[PDB]
C-alpha cells in the first residue's frame, strides 16, 4: 500500500498525534505468526 | 494464480482465532513472501491448504471451522519456533 503511520505522524509533528492509526503492508507482516505459500 | 501467499496472525489476548490478515496473489504473494524472509517470519509451502484459504478466507477475516486443524498444527510449529 502507499500509505504509511510515519506519513501521519509527520504531518502532525511541539504537538503529536495522541491518537493511534490501517494497516500497512509491512506492519502485518511484522506482526505475523506464519505465512503459507503455494 | 501462479503465486498464492497468505499471512496469518495469531496471537493470545488479540485474536480469538487465527486471522487472515494479508493475502496476495502473483506479485504481491511474492512481496509477502519477501517482506516475511526479512521479518524471520516462518514461511511453509503448503498448495492445497494456501490454494482453499485463498478461495475462502479473506483479508480481515477469521479463520472458519473447516481450517481449524490445519492451521492450529502451522500455529504450533510457530509458537516451537519462538
Amino acid at each position: 500500500g502507499s500509505h504509511m503511520a510515519s506519513m501521519s505522524k509527520d504531518e502532525v509533528k511541539r504537538r503529536r498525534l495522541h491518537s493511534e492509526i490501517s494497516g500497512s503492508l509491512a506492519n502485518n507482516i511484522k506482526k505475523s505468526t506464519v505465512i503459507v505459500k503455494n | 494464480p501462479t503465486h498464492i501467499a497468505i499471512c496469518l496472525y495469531y496471537k493470545l489476548g488479540e485474536t480469538p482465532l487465527p486471522l487472515v490478515i494479508e493475502t496476495g496473489k502473483d506479485a504481491k504473494a511474492l512481496q509477502i513472501i519477501k517482506l516475511a524472509e526479512l521479518y524471520d517470519i516462518p514461511v511453509i509451502e503448503d498448495i492445497p491448504l494456501a490454494r482453499s484459504l485463498y478461495k475462502n478466507i479473506h483479508k480481515g477475516q477469521y479463520i472458519t471451522e473447516d481450517f481449524f486443524e490445519p492451521v492450529a498444527q502451522l500455529i504450533r510449529i510457530a509458537i516451537d519456533l519462538d
